[PDB]
């Protein structure tokens, strides 16, 4: 029992840690998304400025 | 050399525009014409030929 208990709490810590890893990656991708938004704006503007 | 204004956010949301005027902008068949319909804007006959 004890084996699985302390192992289980450790596993939950491990899970939260995985979440925070995801938080970092998610923030990087958030910013990437902002960049790509700006890019698309420049593409549209480029589209009219073909003239 | 048609002119594409981008109009909406997405693909194809655009138009076409054209324009032409210059010295040789008198009566246009497919070209202006030869001895006529080009000079009338460019070189008037009002030299003596009305006399």
């Amino acid at each position: 029992m004890r084996g699985q208990i302390r192992g289980l709490e450790m596993a939950s810590k491990n899970s939260q840690d995985g979440i925070s890893l995801i938080q970092t990656a998610e923030g990087a991708l958030t910013e990437t998304r902002a960049i790509l938004q700006r890019v698309r704006e420049l593409v549209v503007q480029a589209g009219n400025t073909g003239t | 050399k048609n002119l594409v204004f981008q109009i909406g956010a997405n693909a194809t949301q655009q138009i076409s525009v054209n324009i032409e005027d210059m010295g040789a902008d008198a009566l246009g068949i497919k070209e202006a014409d030869g001895s006529i319909a080009a000079l009338h804007s460019v070189n008037d006959l009002d030299v003596t030929k009305f006399a």
